[PDB]
């Protein structure tokens, strides 16, 4: 634990978030929006009071980022005033009321969080808006968990560690032999020529756009259990299975390319003493997967496993460092190493977390993001796609193709991947 | 040689003397057209002579400031020409203006008497000598043309812009009426339409531009002021040949496209008052071929108009220039130190010549501030407009806007016209408004006001601007509108610029 300094160093990933936001101060691209449907019996002031305790409880909600010369620096404010607006409306105007709430953040101003309650005839909808530099995936689970405890009239043990302590530990760890060995793996892996994933898009904008939309494909609970049973039968996780299906899908849409590249997200909780801290820990990893179309689906699952484990073992090299080691920089109309993001988060830890609906405000951080979410014993396969690159009809087709391919893989484990069709029968009929 | 070689000798015979000859040579020729009224030259001239004597009977010497507040009607023409024949200057007032300003204008003007249409005598509160314009009492039976003691140096009208009154001499006006008539001859066959309110210098062109060629004047009704289809009827109905317009009013007028036709007689469209958009030039010609469109520029202190640019049908201008000056006009673009600017360099636009206004009425500290004896006019004074402009290679002047508007934010003083050109490229966006706003000191956030009935969220709007230009000129705020708000002047002003939302 660090001593009470006036100012602290920021982590490499905190530096990246700050740099990205300061390069487009008007961008709401990294706003993390969630909703929770509460019944009318809940007292809204209790929610307001509970959130104010979490503000006082977590330094992340009182953290302010500043630029001291060329060093991105963090200041800890002792007390911050939380904006809490109250509005009454109707279900027909919820989205309109929410759009007015989505405002840019001043990273130099605390708290980096706004909230409010939209009361309707049926529900009292709690809404809160945070920035990703503070609220990553696990942090939200920690927030939902502790808000439920407080609303349930329980007490919380004091937070043992602070984010700034992890920031210093990781900064000093960057100078160790272990880091030099991890970045050496990335140097040898990413030195040669890297594969490019070309998607059937419209003409690309000269510069990167972030307008997007979401389509949700629901894998019913029955199929989901068979997938889990298959993965467990052959010593595999559901993540490895879905990753291999996405890799094959991208491969087939890329003229059956032998190599595919796609990004993923690791929890980034390197030190075990950070599982309870609010903060942005998740690290982005590039996955160089090889799809042998002549081999069976199982053989590709083993190859993906063989390629994945080295990546997960060297997962704690910051993405910006991986860019440095690869002699690659952010240029042009493509994203640096990958254009497809594959995110995956397990089932909600609590009932409150289950009723949290991730609101996409028309944003796509990449060309396409596949976020498989275990929800209600099924799989919510969210297709986050760039609206300038795909029409609504184009994604509904790609989604239908992915569904058709997923159904062939579960029913054809021992079949060669080359035998799985991507084009649907309805597309053949209309072509004729 | 290329810009100010405008010396063209013109007859110094006064405007009413020209009116008199036309009534004496061709009495029965149709002179005015107000709905069913088709007054002839002999009918008009005599009614004018009636009102002239009662003004002379009430001590109207030259430079006498006669006030007027008669809305568009045949009585307006009778009032104007008679006040001109009497010898005094006619001072228009808007009947719909607050009483605090009419009392201010009258007090500051020191006018001797007021002629007002019958309803507007009570609105002219505490006016010393009020001869009701409509009542027959104010007209003397004598119809003999009064003697013209008015010289070219005496005031003809006083146009008010705490407002200020622009004192203008007679000969200054004659130079433009003969100037416009040379370029845009309004002959017997041809007619003019009265669309602009007569509290603005533009109207004086319509009011008098029909006498040099023995044309007719169609007194468009106040009911059809802002109504383009009603205006459009007057074009085909009376065969209007000259129309004065403003960049704002003509776009609705343009929106009635080529599908409508039968306007054979129309010759010229003279736009003035604002910088003309670029898209408006080719859009007009498809809607109305065989017609000459002209861009006009003229401050009130420069005798109605000052500059004109003839727009060829086969040419498209990237900036629409305000053009070259009129006959006997000389325009100068000087920097803040009072020396002439070269081609392309912005500077304060200044007009000089015989057509400069006498100055501001009983505001000498301001008159000498704005009408400064400049050495570039051989000691004669120039009117400092406060407008930024520049010359083209061929010499046509380009209007750039008011001073202290362009800000070197992030190190660029480039105009905002290129920004307005990319918004309208999308069919969902109708027009363009780019105005900077300073809500607080040190916090300046520019705002954009467009017209798109289709919904555009906050996130999508910033990315639409990315497909046009990089991220360094994007407006800090965006505003959704259903119709552009304008002022009562029929113009776009930054005063009617509200706060951003959505």
């Amino acid at each position: 634990e660090l001593d009470e300094q006036a100012e602290y160093e920021t982590s490499a990933v905190e530096k990246r978030m700050y740099i990205i936001q300061q390069q487009d101060v008007e961008s709401i691209a990294y706003n993390v929006v969630y909703t929770i449907n509460f019944p009318l019996t809940v007292d809204t002031e209790q929610i307001r009071v509970a959130l104010e305790q979490l503000v006082l409880r977590h330094e992340g909600l009182r953290s302010t980022y500043h630029m001291r010369g060329d060093e991105i620096v963090k200041r800890i404010v002792p007390r911050a005033e939380l904006s809490f607006v109250r509005q009454t409306g109707e279900e027909e105007s919820v989205q309109s009321l929410l759009a007015e709430q989505i405002k840019p953040f001043d990273l130099a101003k605390a708290p980096l969080l706004r909230a409010g309650v939209i009361e309707t005839a049926d529900k009292k909808v709690l809404w809160f808006d945070s920035h990703h530099i503070l609220l990553d995936g696990l942090s939200k689970s920690i927030l939902a968990r502790e808000l439920q405890a407080l609303l349930g009239q329980q007490v919380l043990s004091p937070v043992e560690k602070t984010y700034k302590s992890f920031a210093r530990w990781q900064n000093e760890w960057f100078a160790s032999d272990e880091y030099e060995q991890q970045i050496a793996y990335w140097k040898t892996l990413l030195q040669g020529e890297l594969p490019a994933v070309q998607l059937p898009t419209k003409k690309r904008p000269p510069q990167l756009t972030f307008d997007g939309a979401i389509q949700m494909y629901r894998v019913n609970p029955e199929i989901t259990r068979k997938l889990k049973a298959t993965a467990a039968k052959h010593d595999l996780t559901l993540y490895m299975l879905m990753l291999t299906i996405v890799s094959i899908w991208l491969s087939k849409m890329n003229s059956d390319s032998n190599q595919v590249i796609l990004g993923t997200v690791t929890d980034g909780r390197q030190h075990p003493d950070t599982r309870e801290l609010l903060g942005m820990f998740v690290n982005t990893l590039p996955l160089l997967l090889s799809i042998d179309h002549e081999e069976s689906f199982l053989h590709n699952l083993q190859q993906v496993k063989a390629k994945l484990l080295p990546a997960l073992q060297n997962q704690y090299v910051p993405f910006d460092k991986i860019l440095e080691a690869a002699r690659v920089k952010r240029e042009g109309n493509r994203h640096p190493l990958f254009d497809v993001m594959f995110m995956m988060q397990g089932a909600p830890e609590t009932e409150l977390e289950s009723n949290m609906h991730h609101i996409n405000a028309g944003i796509s951080k990449f060309d396409l993001t596949l976020e498989v979410l275990e929800r209600e014993n099924g799989l919510n396969i969210v297709f986050e796609y760039n609206t300038h690159l795909f029409d609504e009809g184009m994604i509904l087709r790609m989604v239908a193709q992915f569904e058709h391919l997923l159904l062939q893989a579960v029913h054809g484990l021992d079949q060669q991947v080359k035998r799985f069709e991507l084009v649907t029968e309805d597309e053949k009929r209309d072509l004729f | 040689l290329r810009v100010n070689d405008t010396a063209k000798a013109y007859p110094n015979k006064l405007i009413m003397s020209m009116l008199e000859d036309w009534a004496a040579a061709t009495p029965d020729k149709t002179a005015l057209v107000f709905r069913e009224q088709r007054v002839t030259y002999r009918e008009l001239n005599e009614r004018v002579n009636q009102l002239a004597h009662t003004l002379r009977e009430k001590g109207v010497q030259p430079d006498d400031l006669v006030m007027l507040m008669a809305e568009r009607s045949v009585e307006m023409m009778v009032a104007i020409f008679a006040v001109l024949k009497a010898g005094g200057a006619y001072l228009p007032i808007d009947p719909h203006s607050p009483a605090e300003r009419i009392a201010y204008i009258f007090a500051d003007s020191g006018a001797k008497l007021v002629l007002a249409q019958s309803p507007f005598v009570e609105k002219a509160s505490m006016a010393e000598v009020v001869l009701d314009l409509n009542s027959a009492s104010s007209y003397a039976a004598d119809t003999s043309n009064p003697p013209l003691v008015n010289q070219p140096g005496d005031l003809v009208y006083v146009m008010y812009t705490k407002p200020k009154g622009v004192m203008i001499e007679h000969g200054a006006l004659l130079n433009v009426l003969h100037g416009m008539q040379d370029e845009y001859p309004l002959l017997q066959d041809d007619a003019f339409l009265l669309k602009t309110t007569y509290i603005f210098d533009i109207s004086v062109a319509e009011i008098f531009g029909w006498v040099p060629g023995r044309g007719k004047l169609v007194i468009l009704e106040p009911e059809a002021e802002k109504n383009p289809k009603a205006i459009w009827q007057a074009v085909v109905g009376a065969g209007i040949t000259h129309i004065n317009f403003v960049p704002s009013m003509l776009i609705p007028f343009v929106e009635y496209l080529e599908g409508r036709t039968e306007a054979n007689r129309l010759r010229y469209i003279l736009a003035c008052g604002e910088a003309m958009p670029d898209e408006l030039v080719p859009k007009v010609y498809e809607v109305l071929p065989e017609v000459k469109l002209e861009n006009i520029y003229g401050p009130t202190e420069a005798t109605i108009y000052a500059s004109r640019y003839s727009l060829a049908k086969g040419s498209q201008e990237s900036p629409v220039p305000i053009g070259k000056p009129l006959p006997n006009y000389r325009m100068y673009i000087i920097n803040r130190h009072g020396q002439l600017q070269p081609i392309g360099v912005p500077g304060e636009l200044c007009i000089a010549g015989a057509s400069l206004a006498r100055g501001y009425l009983n505001n000498p500290a301001l008159t000498e501030e704005k009408f400064t004896p400049h050495p570039l006019e051989k000691g004669e004074r120039i009117y400092r407009t406060g407008d930024l402009a520049r010359y083209r290679e061929d010499g046509n002047i380009e209007y750039l806007g008011r001073m202290d508007h362009q800000v070197k934010i992030r190190g660029y003083r480039i105009e905002l016209d290129e920004i307005r050109s990319k918004l309208i490229q999308e069919e969902t966006i109708q027009d363009a408004v780019v105005v900077a706003r300073n809500d607080q000191n040190g916090q300046a956030y520019l705002c954009a006001y467009l017209l798109s009935e289709q919904e555009w969220t906050v996130g999508q709007l910033r990315e639409l601007l990315r497909r046009e230009l990089p991220e360094y000129m994007i407006p800090a705020h965006f505003v959704l509108l259903k119709q552009f708000p304008l002022t009562a002047n029929g113009k776009l002003d930054r005063k009617a610029l509200p706060e951003p939302d959505g």
